[PDB]
DNA sequence: CACGTCCCTCTCGA
RNA sequence: AUCGAGAGGG
């Protein structure tokens, strides 16, 4: 309904240790439940694994609505977080 | 403002004016001021443009500001009244400088 | 297991509190309550149409339900009721009741104050529910009349001062009357829809007049359960017969001759069972006992045990606990779990490409082997237990299916001794599965969990699903928490034997030769395969303590401290200076390799990184503890000997 | 009647279906289990308009499931038959006690009671058919009947239709 | 108790410390928005000490031959000396130090100077003397113009609260405020000269990093700060008060002014076993 | 075993939000049990291998809706139940902030 | 001005022995009472007491008592509360959980 | 999983689903959607044959023919009551192409009558207002008669062949 | 006048 | 088996 315009947003722009623990394993469950890759499987079997590659390579079709006390929010593309740590 | 030394009949005698706010304070605790002392930081009073400002700056509800009770000692040095927002400045050990809010309620 | 249901799936999001009517009681009841016998037909297994299954729960294991047909597990339970004789006080909402008699005309059924009064209109003003509802109560009790106008409104009957007997309610006239359940019934229901609204109720969810209870909500056998060995019903189903017993006394004793002093005892030992059935650890009473107490509905939900203890904290699967020992050649985010615990502790794993060979494999090793697995979970999903399955062996593993397996090397695991003070408390270690019955953890992360190896136990439990997996390994990792929050200090760090041989170590009369040297210099896993130049040579080529330890400190390290007189020609090796991954001088002790507030734990840490760190960790324990081995360390009572 | 709703339906979608051709098996769900649907309450979803525009909004990954949700806003032609609106419809079935009604996807049934009482059940013929002083109902001709209640049962809401009146009856 | 008051407490996404109800207990965890992991107990120079060293240690006179940057510690202290539109930043610098030094001392009363903040610089510029190797004879490729704009510039991106209207920037301002404090301090333009001797590769590197170990220090949204606030202050107290036997009597403050006066404390109460009035 | 109350609090300040969930409910009670739209109780008759859904007396059979709780939770709501306490269980919402 | 005193007498007995906890936690629980108007105390009433949804304010004392003026006030629980999700079995918006994860036909084929 | 929107005799008290306010799925506002038996067939027509050229990027008695094979291309073969909906109104449009519809839809639409009737009035054909009303008693106090009746010839005039 | 830390392991008696 | 009672361990 209302939400937020990504021209006005104000979030820290890194990525949460919270939010790439629970995208990584977001993928990972994904991954293991037999998903579509989108990068490079080099030569990995742990879906885990694969999803550290998807999440280094940002390769992760993901976006991350953070929600904001006041029940609006703004999303953020796993591509576009810069990835800090 | 009155200043009654050391009684006023409750000839409720106060709040009786529309266009008035009928203040009241006692000798006995003026006699040192209090916001003058360590622990009593900056208290500034908000103009309603300001609240409603900080309000939707910090997307709050009313509500969900910290209150600064009607009574408090420093609420009525300011003459606070129900609503309105007072900064409050206080020399914290991690930033140097916080900056808080209080409502009246 | 549960089969598919068509309905959507939601989560829980708005949860409206409220009160039954007794006509919605009356309108959910899949049946009425009208015997009050067990389930004995005959005492057949077949029970009784009048309580326990008259259409609610199941109450044999190998018996649908009689209105959703699923049977046991899946069948939630339904309602039943029975149709009180007379109007109940609920035991709760007794003071409640009397809260509101004090505040409304017990005869006009308005208010017994309006917003007429300025302190009525002031406390009107509250929309605070219950905080209005008690600044009401407050100035209505006193004016103890319906009044008629004073500058109309409404009839003009005098206010009783109430109080209470237990149960039931009295009120001065100037007369001795013991209020009605009926009499208060019947002025709450005439009091003004916005008379009560505005007393901190509700039009719809909370009205007044449902305090009193017309109608009573029968629960079904899932939460008054029966166990055979013969049988014998729960605790709150004898509650239930002896709630019938007395209403059905009321119902005969009432229909035909009123003998008024009968009717007015039935009635108030009805009261008592639907008081004691809610909450039997009332005000005054005796407290009823059947054959003893007796279970109130209300101790079943006391905090500490009880929807405290059923649903802030459950007991778990896939959950362990041994006792602990201390490894000196494990890794810091490591747990040494016993084979056993791996056999019985599985993973539903996900059948892929990237697993399916290994995963093949683990099932024709079976339940037996320890790299092997317990069940397999088909399309259909019913289990298959590979210890019994004859196709436990051709059987052909699909894509998409879970290989519940034995949890592996390199698993996540929560880990934790049990006064669980801390966040640090519970950790997530990699396992690492070795025989002998006990978890083993690296000597280092005792301080976290404050554990020693004195028969102390730490439980284990295991993820289920990759993603609560890398929440594990991402978040609770053992390495992720070596600096902690707390006191914003490391929480880890060198302790006992590495920390005593570490000083003695790291000193000028400590010296290492060269077949001692190379053992050491191997110990190191990420070690780079050069031997350092002699700190001493041609005489004999010697090491230094501190000079071999390096090795195992990371290139890249710079650390500065400074002791009492400490120079920058350190006298009595005096404090400590690091520089690039190289001691320097000063000795070793636990102001360096502790849990300081700048310690080598916590500079290593931030400069480097976590697991960086961890591995360091390991790389003194298995040096440090190395040399301790062959230099050796003792105590006796000649130590305590001045 | 036969209106145009705004709907909305609520997928789910397993992970292994997280491609490219993603979108596309989402409006083939969507249409899966609602083109030739019908409720009751919205009525007898007949055919989702306008494929092209059709918004999906982004997926909600659900919590310790992989598979994400999306709520498919749309728009389609639907069908409530309601109790008072004639409906002019083919006869399909015809039975002793009355015949039925082919008005759209749905079957109103109308009684002989519900006929003038001139309509004469005529057993005699291959197609049994009402004859009376005009008019002959027989097995498939086209009736302009009055419904007069409404019932839904399951994925599928009959009626109960009469003739009795004036303006009603042949074609 | 403490864990059951401060269980929906959590940092949240505008940085804001709010409860279950969206009620603002803190507008940025621990009044600066960091996290406790990333704090180190390092030391703020510019407050305690003589009023004369202080001088010696920060301030530098380009209108000089005494008080001036040597030219052997500039690349041009010889062509900066006496230089007057420069002397201007450097008593821009210099007048920023002081209106430092003398609000420390407003905030600090005791004069205490070391205290925990983000981003240890004691650590970062030894991590970079090793890394290019400084050379304590040669001199430093700075200006004047690179360190005090370098470092005024690296402020404005040590953000906190990110915003773009005036009431969150001057909560920006007043979170980093302190932190700056020990920026100025360390970076003042005598010590980076003579003291540290940093090249200009080597500062603009110090002044990356700088940046990043503090952004990194930056509490996250969904840190769960109250049931870690609760743990924090309960482990030690249920944990002291079991290692008491480990030296049997001795009694001490366990059971004496600690678990008493912090029972108390919690539940408030007015009838306080020892009311003191301790008046100066 | 027990993972009690004090483990709860560990796993929230770690934020181990859906490791928790799996905790309380795959490793221990969690239920399907079904609510009804407008009443927002168990009463939803769950036929399911027919595929009727009615909470009659609120005489509801679209409104219906299945949801994850614990066992424990389903008993603690009927248990209040038992004692004339609704607490209606609804999907959708009423405030924001 | 009694806020501060509030940390000062609590910071006074945690630096005597075990002399260290970081400013954020003890300011955080002494702000907790604080920001409310007066001291709300840690028990059973004073801050037991609040607005909050109410099993949060059930798990903590008063259990069955709670449960009862909740639904005698009509009371509604927000669900915002761990305590919440907890007793109900989801995934309580707590760090990990403070965020909602999504998925754009947009990014699904950019790496189509 | 099954569908949801935004928000009885047949005199216009319909469901609150069939309200004439009913909200758009963008959130604004606008009239109910009812069509005649024929607007109701090219509607139908229109979007399926739209769709038919989207599935290429991945007379009189005798285009019955003609729509089964549309059905049979861009529909699933279960969809039954599709199939029986295109046939019904096949036969019983009055209206075949598009320019007729429209100008039916134009002189309903004019005259305030609330949408059911415009939809009512399309796809009954009736000669008498008397037989207008008594088929459609929604009305029978609203328009007048005699415009009914003028109404109602321009319909008799405009119905195509 | 209601709370009174956390888990874990066994024994026995209606 | 469930309730109660008790003794231990960390
Ligand atoms: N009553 C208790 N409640 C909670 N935790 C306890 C209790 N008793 C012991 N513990 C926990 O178990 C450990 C108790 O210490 P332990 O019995 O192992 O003795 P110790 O310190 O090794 O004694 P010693 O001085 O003889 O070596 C601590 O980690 C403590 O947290
Ligand atoms: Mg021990
Ligand atoms: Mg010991
Ligand atoms: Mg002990
Ligand atoms: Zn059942
Ligand atoms: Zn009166
Ligand atoms: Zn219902």
């Amino acid at each position: 309904e209302k939400a937020i315009p990504k021209d006005q947003r104000a979030t820290t722009p890194y990525m949460t240790k919270y939010e790439r623990a629970r995208i990584l394993g977001t993928r990972a469950l994904q991954i293991s439940m037999n998903a579509p890759v989108f990068v490079d499987l080099e030569g990995e079997t742990d879906p885990l694994r694969i999803a550290m590659k998807e999440l280094a390579e940002k390769k992760i079709p993901l976006v991350i609505r953070r929600y904001l006390p006041d029940g609006s929010f703004e999303d953020w593309s796993v591509e576009e977080l810069i990835v800090d740590l | 403002i009155f200043v009654y030394q050391n009684n006023i009949t409750p000839s409720k005698l106060v709040p009786s004016i529309p266009p008035a706010t009928i203040e009241t304070f006692n000798e006995a605790a003026l006699v040192v001021n209090i916001t003058h002392h360590e622990l009593v930081p900056k208290h500034i009073r908000l103009s309603s443009d300001e609240k409603r400002e900080l309000l939707k700056r910090y997307r709050l509800k009313e509500s969900q500001l910290p209150r600064i009770q009607r009574a408090d000692p420093v609420a009525l040095y300011l003459g606070l009244k129900r609503g309105e927002v007072v900064k409050i400045i206080r020399k914290s050990e991690t930033s140097g400088r916080y900056a808080s809010y209080r409502i009246c309620m | 297991g549960q089969q598919y249901s068509s309905a959507p799936l939601r989560t829980v999001k708005e949860v409206q509190f409220g009160l039954f009517s007794p006509e919605e009681v009356r309108a959910i009841s899949v049946a009425k309550i009208r015997f009050p016998e067990t389930m004995d037909e005959t005492q057949t297994r077949a029970k009784i149409g009048g309580l326990n299954d008259p259409r609610l729960g199941s109450i044999d294991r190998n018996l649908k339900c009689q209105t959703c047909q699923e049977g046991m597990n899946e069948c939630p339970g339904h309602f039943g009721h029975i149709d009180l004789a007379k109007p109940v006080f609920h035991v709760g909402f007794i003071a409640k009741i009397k809260k509101v008699c004090e505040c409304v005309c017990m005869h006009c059924g308005k208010l017994l104050l309006d917003e007429h009064n300025e302190l009525m209109r002031q406390a009107l003003a509250i929309k605070d529910s219950k905080k209005r509802f008690a600044a009401i109560w407050t100035l209505c009790k006193t004016k103890m009349v319906c009044e008629t106008d004073v500058p109309s409104r409404g009839c003009g009957n005098t206010q009783p001062t109430i109080r209470k007997d237990g149960l039931k309610l009295v009120g001065s006239w100037k007369e001795l009357r013991v209020l009605s359940t009926e009499e208060i019934l019947n002025i709450f229901k005439h009091i003004s829809v916005k008379d009560f609204t505005s007393l901190g109720f509700n039009e719809v969810f909370s009205r007044p007049e449902w305090m009193i209870l017309t109608c009573l909500p029968v629960p079904p056998p899932p939460v008054r359960p029966s166990i055979s060995f013969q049988r014998g019903e729960d605790d709150l189903t004898f509650k239930l017969a002896d709630i019938l017993k007395a209403n059905i006394s009321l119902e005969t004793l009432e229909h035909n001759g009123a003998p008024h002093h009968a009717i007015e005892e039935a009635e108030s030992l009805l009261q008592f069972h639907v008081a004691t059935y809610m909450d039997n650890d009332i005000a005054g009473q005796p407290q009823a006992l059947q054959k003893s107490p007796v279970k109130s509905i209300r101790a079943r939900l006391k905090g500490k045990e009880g929807r405290r203890g059923n649903l802030m904290g459950k007991r778990v699967d896939f959950s362990a606990r041994t006792v602990i020992s201390g490894d000196p050649n494990l890794e810091l985010d490591q747990v040494g779990v016993p084979k056993s615990i791996a056999k019985t502790l599985t993973y539903p794993e996900v059948v892929t490409p990237y697993n399916i060979d290994r995963l093949t494999q683990l099932v024709r090793n079976g339940p037996n082997e320890h790299p092997g697995a317990k069940y397999v979970i088909r399309d259909s999903g019913d289990r298959i237990d590979l210890r019994y399955s004859k196709r436990a062996g051709d059987i052909q593993l699909q894509y998409g299916w879970k290989v519940e397996r034995h949890i592996m090397d390199n698993d996540p695991v929560l880990f934790n001794r049990q006064p669980s003070l801390h966040k640090m408390s519970m950790m997530a270690h990699r396992v690492k599965v070795i025989p002998y019955s006990t978890f083993r953890l690296n000597l280092s992360v005792t301080s976290p969990y404050n554990a020693d190896f004195d028969g102390d136990e730490m439980n284990l439990h295991v993820p289920q699903s990759e993603e609560t997996r890398a929440e594990l390994s991402q978040l609770c990792a053992v390495p992720l928490q070596i600096v902690s929050p707390q006191s914003n200090k490391p929480c880890m760090g060198i302790v006992q034997d590495t920390l005593c041989g570490i000083r003695k170590l790291t000193l000028r009369d400590t010296f290492i030769e060269l077949d001692q040297v190379l053992n050491m210099l191997y110990w190191v896993p990420d070690w780079d395969g050069v031997i350092p130049t002699p700190a001493i040579i041609k005489p004999k080529p010697l090491w230094s303590g501190k000079q071999i330890l390096s090795v195992a400190i990371p290139n890249g390290i710079h650390l500065q401290r400074f002791d009492e007189g400490t120079t920058l020609l350190s006298p009595k090796d005096n404090g400590m200076l690091i520089i690039d991954g190289q001691i320097i001088f000063g000795v070793v002790e636990k102001k360096t390799v502790g849990s300081s507030n700048g310690g080598l734990i916590h500079v290593v840490t931030r400069e480097k990184g976590p697991q960086v760190c961890a591995k360091l960790f390991g790389n003194i324990q298995k040096v440090v503890n190395f040399w301790l081995l062959h230099n050796g360390f003792s105590t006796g009572i000649g130590d305590t000997i001045a | 009647m036969f209106f145009i709703k705004d709907l909305s339906l609520n997928i789910t979608l397993h992970p292994s279906f997280f491609g490219p051709r993603m979108k596309q098996y989402l409006k083939t769900k969507l249409l899966e289990e609602v083109e030739g649907s019908c409720t009751g309450k919205f009525g007898y979803i007949l055919c989702v308009l306008d494929y092209d525009n059709i918004d999906i909004q982004r997926g909600r990954i659900l919590p310790t499931d992989g598979s994400a949700e999306f709520n498919v806003k749309y728009r389609a032609v639907v069908f409530k038959p309601f109790k008072g609106e004639v409906v002019d419809g083919t006869v399909v079935s015809c039975s002793q006690h009355g015949f039925e009604v082919q008005v759209g996807p749905m079957k109103v049934f109308v009684t002989k009671h519900l006929m003038p009482q001139d309509l004469t059940f005529n057993a005699g013929s291959n197609p049994p058919s009402y004859q009376s002083s005009e008019d002959v109902i027989t097995i498939k001709s086209r009736i302009r009947v009055k419904i007069e209640g409404c019932i839904s049962q399951v994925s599928s809401i009959h009626a109960i239709g009469s003739i009795k009146e004036d303006y009603l009856g042949a074609i | 108790r403490l864990v059951k008051a401060l269980e929906d407490i959590m940092v949240h996404y505008d940085n804001t410390t709010r409860n279950s109800l969206g009620n603002v207990i803190q507008f940025i965890y621990g009044e600066d928005g960091m996290d406790a992991a990333h704090i180190e107990k390092q030391s703020l120079d510019t407050i305690g000490g003589s009023d004369a060293a202080f001088e010696k240690r920060y301030r530098v006179d380009l209108l000089n031959t005494d008080h001036t940057l040597d030219p052997s510690l500039l690349e041009s202290g010889s062509e900066i000396l006496g230089d007057l539109k420069l002397q201007v930043l450097l008593d821009e610098e210099y007048k920023q130090l002081v209106k430092d030094r003398k609000f420390l001392r407003e905030v600090f009363v005791d004069g205490e100077a070391n205290w925990p903040l983000p981003v240890n610089i004691r650590r970062i510029i030894q991590n970079a003397q090793q890394t290019f190797h400084i050379d304590h004879t040669k001199p430093s490729d700075l200006t004047i113009k690179d360190i005090v704009l370098g470092v005024k510039d690296l402020q404005e991106n040590l953000l906190v609260l990110r915003g773009k209207n005036e009431i969150i920037q001057n909560a920006q301002r007043d979170a980093v405020t302190l932190f700056c404090c020990l920026l100025r301090s360390r970076l003042a333009t005598r010590r980076v000269l003579q003291e540290y001797r940093l090249t200009k590769q080597a500062f603009d590197w110090v002044l990356s990093n700088i940046e990043a170990q503090f952004l990194r220090s930056v509490v996250h949204p969904g840190e769960m700060v109250g049931v870690l606030a609760a743990q924090s202050i309960g482990e030690p107290a249920t944990q002291m008060t079991l290692n008491t036997f480990h030296f049997a009597g001795v009694a001490s403050k366990k059971v004496t002014s600690g678990v008493p006066r912090l029972k108390e404390i919690l539940n408030v109460a007015k009838n306080m076993k020892t009311p003191s009035l301790t008046v100066y | 075993l027990r993972f009690g109350e004090m483990e709860r609090d560990c796993m929230i300040a770690h934020g181990a939000a859906s490791f928790l969930k799996e905790r309380l409910m795959e490793a221990s009670d969690a239920f399907r049990v079904h609510i009804c739209g407008i009443c927002g109780l168990m009463t939803v008759i769950a036929k399911l291998n027919h595929n009727q859904f009615e909470c009659k007396g609120c005489d509801n059979k679209i409104d219906i809706y299945q949801i994850h709780i614990p066992y424990a939770a389903k008993l603690l709501f009927q248990e209040l139940m038992a004692m004339n306490i609704t607490p209606r269980l609804y999907t959708d919402r009423s405030r924001d902030f | 001005a009694g806020r501060a005193a509030l940390y000062k007498e609590v910071y006074n007995v945690i630096a005597s022995d075990g002399s260290y906890v970081n400013y954020r936690h003890m300011a955080l629980l002494v702000d907790v009472m604080t920001t409310q108007g007066g001291l709300t105390s840690v028990t059973r009433h004073g801050f037991n007491r609040s607005n909050t949804g109410a099993l949060m304010r059930c798990s903590f004392e008063e259990t069955v008592e709670i449960l009862f003026e909740a639904g005698a006030s009509a009371e509604l629980d927000d669900c915002r509360g761990v305590s919440e999700n907890v007793i109900l079995g989801q995934m309580a918006p707590i760090g990990t959980g403070a965020f909602d994860v999504m998925i754009d036909e947009e990014s699904l084929v950019k790496y189509m | 999983v099954s569908t949801s929107t935004f928000q009885n005799a047949a005199t216009l008290q319909l469901g609150q689903e069939f309200q004439l306010k009913q909200i758009n799925h963008q959130g604004e506002e606008e009239e109910l959607i009812a069509l005649n038996l024929s607007e109701a067939r090219l509607v139908i027509k229109e979007a399926l044959v739209e769709r038919r050229r989207a599935f290429k990027r991945s007379t009189r008695e005798k285009e019955l023919e003609s729509i089964d094979v549309l059905l049979e291309q861009t529909t699933g073969g279960n969809n039954k009551d599709l199939k029986n909906t295109m046939q019904y109104l096949t036969n019983f449009s009055r209206f075949r192409d598009q320019e007729t519809v429209g100008a039916v839809i134009q002189l309903l639409k004019s005259t305030g009558l609330h949408p059911f009737e415009v939809a009512q009035l399309g796809s009954l054909a009736c000669d008498t207002a008397d037989e207008a009303k008594t088929l459609i008693p929604s009305l029978n106090n609203k328009i007048s008669d005699d415009e009914l009746e003028r109404i109602l010839k321009e319909l008799s005039n405009l119905e195509t062949l």
